[PDB]
């Protein structure tokens, strides 16, 4: 056939480029970083109404100060999360401190290109890693299967990403409140989702310095959806 | 490098079938028919040797029926050499169990172990599967008399009567027609031979083209006897049942 | 480096054929004729010494090989493959039997071990099957005299008499007419020489024929005296002169 | 066909096409030479000046093995370096066990067997270099040249790379006109000339000359680079001959 | 058609890579010959130095494997030296383990078994060489044993290898048909070398100078190669009768 | 060792080996899971192409992983045994180290993790098996029903079906299962499970297996006659 | 650990095991249950080196429970004891052996017979009517030799066991803080809560 | 074509296509410039962003107090190679109490890259590196290609549109080599060099990345408002 | 028998002030009754405003300080030149020391 670690004539790794296509098929995930916190939100996308949607876990805690949202082949993310959690805890064991969000992201991204003929293929999942540390404050990173990570003020991944990213381009400013960011994620998710957005097919979360990483209750998110509907009807 | 020459023996087709397993089963369909029939008072194993010669030493020959221990025997359909590899593994597993628990291995536990080995060759290692189907005839004190089959996929199932190898479709129809639950060994002997006699690709069914075995509680009192039939004894049972 | 051929080179084709085994059998078909006949008081194995050049000393090339003192082997097909199998067969007779039980293996079990080696070349990674069919003759106390054929697949069958290689189909027909259960060893040797003459084109004598027997114990070939229970090897290779003597009464 | 897609495959001719393709990489490289003199050997190489930004005298190509062997090569420079690293390991283990520094014929076979080993399997690629090497041992001077196949022979003079035909013709004249032999200092001068003459095949870009030598009288049997006044003298001698 | 790239059976029961390794054998365009005397074994081979820049002393296809065993190779020099180094290692190991010098026929068998492995295992290629081993064995006397890429080997009364092997073979065959003996009935090795050179000249139809030949001689307890001047003396004797 | 990457991405971002493993699941006999208010029922299809079978000894379709959790499947039977064995070992390993039996979610997560691993390990093909894992957590009376598939994704279901013609029985369940009021009793839950299989099965004879799991390690398999009574009652109501 | 006794009567097996856990100077606990249920009708009491005892007992328990789930079948007491013996016989030639002695009391539901097996840390197995480990046998066996009958009831077995425990409490130097007694019969395993 | 499936295969003209394709990944990467005088050595790197919300990908990595590089191509491969350089620099300090020579650092990178070009299963590195350093023989600049070829230079550039900066340096050679004891003027020459490779975009405060090492200057990286002085 | 440990003597003293800290140590190095050196520095600046001394067996002491200094260097590389706080250094040293739990560094460390 052909090598798994083969370069194309353009200078790209075939397998990495193909895994990026799998991520485009995945459900939408959005992150927005503010000075009051980082917000993470996902589309759940249940395949059937009999599927109990609260068992869909696409937003995950890595440590108290670091959360993570995923998009693509979500089964692939389990070993990445496990590594991230282990790295976060291990660093605390060795250094009696929280690990920097960038250092955690870098550790996860070191796994990405360990494939060949090690694992047999790249990961088919992209991650939004959000967190806080004392040195660089509130941060949002986008971790790919290429091993590259970019920091973002705001970022969307998955099937509605380019439409969402264009929307985040206009809406993000450096003075956004946490409440404003929550509504903004809900607004953009509602825009790109096939089904109508509610508390059972979408999920919110945030990371603040005071309270750490929290996945929002369906009751809490439901109120923020109702608040969104009213403020859009207000003009 | 080496990838160029790799057949990739452990992959799914677009339809979700295992190529090599399917093709191994195709191989097995050209092997001599083996039949197992389970009765209330015993089990019969009958099997057809493939187009023999007059110069083949039959009394010292074994290609179909093998002893795994004193309570369990197998009938083979497929590559004989492949079967002997698995048979020796099974014989060891039975003795490992006996050494550990000081009790003879239950029939299903032996069958599952061999079947799991076959399964491994379909999922990992990049090697061709074993081109063998087994009929297991055995007795233990939990389930009594048992018949099983396993094939190159590593899937196994239990049976009252079953065939493997050539003309299984025709053979299974004939067994399904004449089998009854209250049947006895002497009746089952007759059914097995009658079924082979009709399904055989040979002109006539003779003693020199058969291997035959019974597992009976026809052993003096509360015990089980395996009888691998001799050439003369197969000749006698062919006259008794009225085939020659 | 490293052997990166960890996958099977013999696989099932859509029709259920193992191509490499069939092709190995084809290589056996091209090989020189060898045969075996079992008598009441012995076994004979024979083949043609097809000399590649007249400058070659064909006595140095042994087609018939002693495996144990009571077991011998001959082949048809690829000679080098045969030579390494004989080395492995001799060794396995010791490692898996004599070093355990203090005696040489019975014919059927040594055959079983050789068969296993040939089967593994049919399934293991990065190897082709052996391109030979063996005929193994031997004696042991509880089974008596026996003759076995072993094919590239690893399958083996016992025979009263048989032939393999070039003119096997004609030779097996010839043997069917002549073989009975009352043959003495000398009668089997006579039949072996008659059968082998049909498949040989050129010279037919003790120097172009290799023939060995499994027969009576040869105390003269033991190499020592003093132990009554050790009576010597039953395997004996016939000399060039001994063959020619039986070609006058032919 | 398909016999050229994999290393260690005999074609129907009895040829290993992958080795023959490695030779094409060698032929594409810069010209390098070797001259066996009376009590030693001289190595020289053409270094193409791709740009003014290359620091003069810095990108050294000739490599020492142990203290008495010089190696120069044409083709894929990294492959040459890999071969020399192995050569250094072989020369070290030889000296460790046997005390004496590795003889040149002994060293030649160590490289030879290693290069040949890379024509035995499809899991490795043949070496994309021809290597000219040698030095002084207990039995005197020795010059060798080693091809991608693992083939090597002893030489009076050797040349490889893009300007090898030109160089070979010049070397053949020296052999004919000096049956009694050539001195080490003569061989340095002649080496400079031959590289300058062989530079006609690479005439587009200008080049930098690099010479080294082992001689029993001139360097005490140790490998040294030709530097300063002796290098300039050889450059002047070379420049005079082309005009 | 990947049955032609690796050592697996073709539908005809053939190994094409083995057959093609036999063709690589004649790539050097060199012919060798070996014969047995009463007390010696002589091997001769053509020497061709096409380049004037070559050091002719280093151009050789004859190898001193052990003190007693010599080996001439027909095939490319890298594979020749691969086989040489291995044979040397095997011969040395044999002596260490078993306490006596490795016999010529046993070494031939060992190298043949190694060659066989390359015809069965896919990752290893055959070596494109034919190895002719010579000695005066302490048990069997003068010995010639030859190995090829198929893993075949056999003893010889005399033998020839190369592009023009058949011409040399038939020439030798005819001589032994006359004499009706398995060797050259001659006391001195010097005259057995003279026989070998004479019959190569007759078979090939070419004359030889001292630099056109390469000679190896096996006697009891040593194998040695002749210098150009030792060969010259041999050529002078041939011309003078 | 054999290291070959069998599960790899294609230009359109698909891993075909994983997708072809799902096609093996599609071929497998139908399996269904329905959770009531205080129970979970696992129903399984038995193809009647095989008669002369010995049903005493033939491998049953529903397997106990521990005393409180069961596993059924659709796809390759031989593959399922490897997952069941690993799951059973992990269940005992969990009891040994945590001093508490596995939750149904934990056991599911483990099995799903094994399945995922076989989609990005060298030299191995994915499992041609989807599972339904059902039971009750220790000292908990809330029913649990999960599903896994070859890719290694898993999720919780009020009711679910897998295998051949699972599209049809899922259609049935989606209209007949109410979340606000699940099958309040064992009877209602078994009835709805038998009804769902009768959309696909053929004869209601020896072709339907039913296993009821209740809280506190109360697991029982229904017999032929007990199931036959459900089959009889369903069609007599249908004749109207 | 210290005293472990076993007695097989007509229709049951009774295992008595001390409650004391002593770490050198002090008695850390006086209610310790030195037993594990291997299957519904098989109980194993144990005594030996600290840590190894519980580690071994739980390891065996896990393995038998695994077998029970895999086969949907309870192994016979004979089969369980043979498994346990092999584990100890394997252990004795290890880098660091399990220093554990066990009694296995089980009711065989097939034969309808109680069975008591005594296995020491070397892997020395014997089936007995009554058994002990350590110094317990030295005091108790003379009483059991006298009073034991194969047709004894469970109540008679408990009374004979009380006499054994009384003799131990009189003549043993160590205070073992009484015993926990458990009965294994056709109905399974139960603890006698007043002894 | 038929000879680009893996790195173990020469083409009929003696080319290694997988290596050449790895070389192509460098040409897609963002421009970076290297230059030196006799006292100091400078790296200038144009950082690339994904979009306006994203950060600008870091291009310069420190390897020791006296050595570091800039990258162009696959950033994870640069991390692997720079980590290897950090280890080798560190081994030299710990074992020999010796700062690793820049020339020797080049040789080690060459040999590491080479092994990936001659063995089956692996792949070449997909990144080009510009290594600067100050050691016992003064200032140095190296250019690493994943073919294995390492070259010592006065100045150079790699990445997209690098040819413009490379020509400028080739003209300015005689001027910038003489900028001794003036770090700011040497950086100015590097910033002016990298400007010859810009199109449409210009050097902003979060776009530009500069690094310097010299006689009494540890390897230090300047980003953000620290480079506004040179815009 | 070979004894891998030795005693190089010496004494060290650390005192924490309100907004400062001192770590002092004598400069004498000894074996048995002999003086090896009258000035062999024992207290080291390890970077990040941390001072360290590992007193006892000087070979193990020098090894530990060397490894901790190295740990500081790699902390900078791996965590964006972040300053290693004294508490984090202390935990890191615990792991260095405990890594050799069954062949200990024969030193009493103060930072
Ligand atoms: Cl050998
Ligand atoms: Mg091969």
């Amino acid at each position: 056939d052909r090598g798994v670690s083969t370069f194309s004539p353009e200078g790209r790794l075939f397998q990495v480029e193909y895994s990026l296509e799998a991520i485009k098929l995945g459900s939408t995930a959005i992150g927005i970083a503010t000075k009051e916190g980082v917000v993470l939100g996902v589309e759940k996308r249940a395949t059937s109404p009999l599927l109990e949607s609260d068992s869909i876990e696409k937003i995950v805690e890595i440590d108290r100060h670091i959360g993570c949202a995923m998009s693509g082949l979500t089964a692939d993310a389990r070993s990445m999360i496990e590594h991230a959690r282990t790295a976060a805890v291990t660093h605390n064991l060795y250094y009696d401190e929280d690990i920097n969000v960038e250092s955690l992201t870098q550790s996860v991204c070191d796994l990405a290109l360990r494939f060949g003929e090690l694992m047999s293929r790249p990961f088919g999942v992209a991650l939004l890693i959000a967190g806080h540390d004392a040195d660089d404050g509130y941060q949002l990173f986008h971790a790919e299967p290429s091993g590259t990570f970019y920091r973002y003020n705001a970022k969307a991944i998955g099937s509605g990403s380019e439409g969402a990213q264009a929307e985040l381009l206009n809406e993000w400013h450096s003075s956004l409140t946490l409440k404003e960011a929550e509504l903004l994620v809900l607004k953009i998710l509602k825009q790109v989702m096939e089904e109508k957005l509610d508390e059972n097919n979408a999920q919110l979360s945030c990371i603040t310095k005071q309270d750490g990483f929290k996945i929002y209750d369906n009751e809490k998110t439901a109120e923020l959806i109702k608040e969104l509907k009213e403020k859009e009807a207000a003009e | 490098g080496s990838r160029r020459y790799d057949s990739r023996t452990t992959i799914f087709s677009p339809e979700g079938r295992l190529y090599q397993v399917e093709y191994a089963l195709e191989s097995i369909s050209h092997a001599g028919t083996a039949i197992g029939i389970m009765a209330s008072d015993g089990i019969v194993l009958a099997a057809e040797r493939k187009v023999t010669s007059t110069l083949l030493e039959q009394d010292t020959s074994t290609e179909k029926l093998y002893k795994l221990n004193d309570k369990i025997a197998v009938a083979v359909a497929g590559l004989t050499a492949d079967a002997e590899i698995l048979i020796n593994t099974a014989r060891i597993h039975a003795q490992n169990y006996l050494k550990t628990y000081n009790e003879d291995i239950p029939v299903e536990i032996l069958v599952r172990r061999l079947s799991d080995i076959k399964q491994g060759y379909t999922q990992h290692g990049g090697l061709r599967p074993f081109g063998v189907s087994f009929i297991y005839a055995g007795y233990d004190d939990r389930y009594g008399y048992q018949l099983y089959t396993s094939n190159p996929s590593g899937n196994y199932t239990g049976w009252k009567a079953i065939s493997v190898g050539a003309n299984t479709s025709a053979a299974q129809t004939l067994l399904q027609m004449d089998y009854k639950d209250d049947m006895k060994v002497d009746d089952a002997i007759e059914l097995a031979l009658k079924t082979l006699s009709k399904t055989t690709d040979s002109s006539a069914l003779t003693y020199d083209r058969l291997e035959f075995a019974t597992i009976r509680k026809g052993a003096n009192d509360g015990e089980v006897y395996q009888k691998i039939f001799k050439p003369q004894e197969i000749k006698d049972i062919l006259v008794k049942t009225g085939i020659t | 480096m490293t052997d990166r051929y960890s996958f099977s080179l013999t696989t099932f084709s859509p029709s259920g054929k193992l191509g490499q085994i069939d092709y190995a059998l084809t290589a056996v078909k091209q090989g020189v004729t060898s045969l075996g006949i079992k008598a009441t008081n012995g076994v004979v194995i024979a083949t043609e010494k097809k000399s590649s050049s007249p400058l070659a000393m064909s006595e140095t090339l042994s087609k018939v090989s002693l495996l144990t003192p009571d077991i011998g082997a001959v082949y048809s097909g690829m000679g080098p493959d045969y030579r390494v199998l004989v080395d492995k067969s001799r060794k396995v007779a010791h490692t898996s039997y004599k070093r355990i039980y203090g005696e040489y293996p019975p014919t059927k079990l040594l055959v079983s071990e050789v068969a296993k080696i040939m089967q593994e070349a049919t399934q293991s990674g990065g190897v082709r099957p052996f391109g030979v069919s063996l005929l193994i003759a031997g004696h042991d106390e509880f089974n008596g005299f026996s003759l076995y054929q072993v094919d590239p697949s690893g399958s083996y069958f016992p025979w009263k008499a048989t032939a393999i290689g070039k003119g096997s189909v004609a030779a097996k027909t010839f043997l069917e007419k002549r073989w009975n259960d009352e043959l003495e060893l000398e009668d089997a040797i006579h039949i072996a020489l008659l059968t082998l003459k049909e498949s040989v084109e050129g010279e037919f004598n003790g120097d172009t024929i290799e023939l060995a027997i499994i027969g009576d114990e040869n105390p003269d070939l033991l190499g020592y005296t003093g132990i009554p229970t050790d009576k010597g090897p039953r395997f004996r290779k016939l000399t060039s002169q001994e063959i020619n003597d039986r070609l006058e009464a032919l | 066909t398909g016999y050229d897609l994999s290393n260690s495959v005999f074609s129907p001719d009895g040829r290993n096409f992958q080795v023959e393709y490695a030779v094409k990489a060698v032929e594409n490289g810069t010209t390098s030479i070797g001259i066996k003199c009376n009590d030693g050997v001289v190595f020289a190489v053409e270094k193409l000046i791709t740009s003014k930004l290359l620091v003069p005298q810095k990108n050294v190509k000739i490599q020492v093995v142990d203290r008495h062997i010089g190696c120069v090569y044409s083709g894929l420079i990294p492959d040459g370096r890999h071969l020399v690293n192995r050569g250094r390991e072989e020369a070290a283990s030889f000296k460790k066990l046997y005390k004496t520094p590795i003889p040149i014929p002994a060293f030649a076979d160590r490289l030879g067997q290693y290069v040949q080993a890379h024509t035995l399997y499809n899991s490795v690629r043949p070496f994309g270099v021809s290597t000219i090497f040698g030095g002084v041992d207990k039995n005197g001077a020795h010059l060798y040249m080693l091809e991608p196949s693992g083939s090597y022979w002893g030489y009076k003079g050797a040349a490889t790379g893009k300007g090898r035909q030109s160089a070979k013709a010049e070397l053949e004249k020296l052999v004919d006109h000096h049956p009694e032999g050539l001195s080490a200092r003569e061989a340095v001068k002649q080496a400079a000339k031959i590289i300058y003459l062989a530079h006609e095949d690479n005439k587009e870009k200008d080049f930098e000359l690099e010479i080294s030598w082992c001689s029993l009288s001139e360097t005490n049997g140790l490998h040294k680079f030709v530097k300063g006044d002796l290098l300039q003298e050889a450059i002047d001698f070379a420049q005079k001959e082309i005009n | 058609g990947y049955d032609r790239h690796i050592t697996i059976f073709s539908p005809e029961g053939r190994l094409y890579q083995v057959e093609y390794a036999f063709k690589a054998t004649n790539q050097t365009n060199i012919n060798s010959l070996a014969v047995r005397g009463k007390d010696c074994t002589v091997v001769i081979s053509q020497k061709k130095v096409p380049d004037k820049l070559l050091d002719p002393t280093t151009v050789s296809y004859i190898f001193c494997i052990s003190r007693t065993i010599g080996m001439v190779v027909n095939g490319p020099i890298p594979d020749a030296r691969n086989a040489a180094l291995r044979a040397k290692a095997e011969a040395a190991e044999f002596r260490y383990k078993y306490g006596y010098d490795m016999p010529c026929d046993v070494l031939a068998k060992r190298m043949a078994n190694l060659s066989q492995i390359y015809t069965q295992r896919a990752y290893m290629r055959p070596l494109g060489v034919i190895l002719t081993f010579v000695s005066v064995d302490e048990e069997l006397g003068p010995s010639i044993y030859k190995t090829d890429p198929a893993g075949y080997y056999v003893g010889y009364k005399a033998t020839a290898t190369g592009p023009k092997q058949q011409e040399i073979t038939t020439n030798l065959e005819n001589h032994f048909k006359k004499s009706k003996i398995d060797h050259i009935n001659e006391e001195s090795w010097e005259k057995v070398v003279e026989f070998a050179i004479t019959h190569m000249i007759d078979a090939l139809g070419t004359e030889f100078s001292k630099n056109d030949l390469e000679v190896g001689v096996a006697t009891k307890d040593k194998f040695f190669t002749l210098s150009a001047e030792n060969i010259e003396e041999r050529l002078v004797a041939i011309a003078e009768q | 060792g054999y290291d070959r990457a069998l599960s790899i991405f294609s230009p359109d971002g698909h891993i075909f080996q994983v997708e072809y493993a799902l096609e093996a699941v599609k071929r497998g006999t139908c399996a269904v899971g329905v959770k009531g208010k205080n129970c979970v029922v696992l129903g399984c299809e038995r193809r009647s192409t095989l008669k002369l079978q010995d049903t005493r000894i033939t491998p049953s379709k529903v397997s106990k992983i521990d005393s409180h959790v069961v596993l059924s499947f659709s796809g390759l039977n031989a593959d399922s045994r490897i997952l069941i064995e690993k799951a059973r070992v992990e269940a005992q390993s969990h009891r040994l180290t945590l001093e508490d039996p596995v939750t149904v979610e934990y056991l599911t997560r483990y099995v799903a993790g094994v399945q995922q691993r076989y989609t990005q390990s060298g030299g191995v093909r994915p499992f041609g098996v989807s599972t339904l894992i059902a039971g009750f957590d220790p000292r908990d009376d809330e029913p649990k029903l999960y599903q896994t598939e070859p890719s290694g994704i898993y999720s919780s279901w009020s009711a679910q079906t897998i295998g051949r013609n699972s599209k049809t029985v899922r259609e049935f369940l989606e209209k007949n299962y109410d979340r606000k009021e699940p099958p309040a009793t064992v009877e209602e839950c078994v009835k709805l499970t038998v009804r769902s299989l009768l959309e696909v099965v053929q004869t209601g004879a020896k072709n339907i297996e039913i296993t009821v799991v209740k809280p506190d390690s109360d697991i029982v398999a229904l017999s032929s006659e007990e199931i036959n009574q459900y089959v009889t009652q369903i069609e007599q109501e249908k004749q109207e | 650990m210290d005293i472990i006794l076993g007695i097989r009567v007509q229709d049951s097996v009774i295992l008595a095991s001390s409650k004391a856990v002593t770490r050198g100077i002090s008695v850390l606990k006086d209610s310790d249950d030195k037993t594990r249920q291997l299957s519904p009708h098989t109980l194993m009491s144990f005594a030996g080196e600290a840590g190894d005892t519980v580690q071994f007992a739980e390891y065996i328990q896990a393995n038998i429970q695994l077998y029970s789930i895999r086969e949907d079948y309870e192994l016979s007491p004979q089969a369980v004891s043979s498994f346990v013996r092999q584990e100890l016989a394997k252990s004795i030639r290890s880098r660091r052996p399990y220093q554990v002695n066990v009694l296995i009391g089980g009711y065989d539901k097939k034969k309808n017979k109680p069975e008591l097996y005594q296995i020491d840390y070397l892997g020395t197995k014997v089936e007995l009517p009554y058994g002990a480990h350590g110094y317990s046998g030295f005091y108790t066996f003379s009483l059991l030799d006298h009073h034991y009958r194969p047709d004894m009831t469970t109540e008679e077995g408990l009374d004979l066991l009380k006499l054994c425990v009384q003799e131990l409490e009189k003549r043993m130097p160590m205070d073992f803080k009484g015993v926990i007694v458990k009965i294994v019969d056709k109905d399974g395993i139960r603890q006698v809560d007043d002894f | 074509n038929n000879y680009d499936g893996d790195t173990v295969t020469f083409s009929p003209t003696g080319r290694l296509f997988q290596v050449e394709y790895a070389l192509e990944a460098i040409k897609q990467g963002s421009v970076t410039v290297g230059l030196r005088s006799n006292t100091h050595a400078v790296l200038v790197a144009l950082k690339r962003n994904a979009d306006e919300l994203s950060s600008y990908q870091k291009k310069i990595i420190k390897c020791d107090e006296h050595m570091g590089l800039s990258l162009a191509g696959l950033a994870p491969d640069a991390r692997v190679l720079s980590n290897y350089l950090r280890q080798q620099c560190n081994y030299s300090s710990l074992v020999f109490n010796r700062k690793l020579a820049v020339e020797r650092a080049g040789h080690l990178l060459c040999d590491k890259a080479q092994k990936n070009t001659q063995s089956y299963g692996g792949r070449p590195y997909g990144v080009g590196l510009l290594i600067i350093g100050y050691d016992k023989s003064g200032a140095h600049l190296l250019e690493f290609q994943p073919s294995g070829n390492v070259t010592e230079l006065y100045g150079t550039a790699i990445g997209a549109r690098s040819q413009g900066a490379k020509t400028y340096l080739e003209r300015t050679l005689d001027t910038f080599i003489k900028i001794d004891g003036n770090p700011d003027e040497l950086i100015k020459a590097g910033v002016e060099a990298i400007s010859q490779s810009l199109r449409d975009e210009s050097l902003t405060v979060d776009n530009l990345s500069i690094a310097i090492v010299g006689k009494d200057t540890p390897f230090t990286i300047y980003d953000g408002e620290a480079v506004a002085k040179y815009i | 028998q070979f004894n891998p440990y030795g005693d190089n003597g010496g004494t060290i003293l650390g005192i924490a002030g309100e907004d400062f800290a001192v770590l002092a140590g004598d400069t004498r190095n000894i074996t048995d009754y002999s003086i090896n050196s009258r000035y062999e520095p024992k207290v080291f600046d390890c970077g990040d405003n941390i001072v360290m001394s590992a007193n006892g067996f000087a070979a193990d002491g020098d090894a530990l300080v060397k490894r901790f200094k190295n740990s500081v260097k790699w902390y900078h590389f791996d965590h964006n030149d972040k300053k290693l706080s004294i508490n984090s250094a202390a935990r890191n040293i615990q792991h260095l020391l405990y890594g050799k739990r069954f062949f200990p560094y024969y030193v009493h460390t103060i930072i």
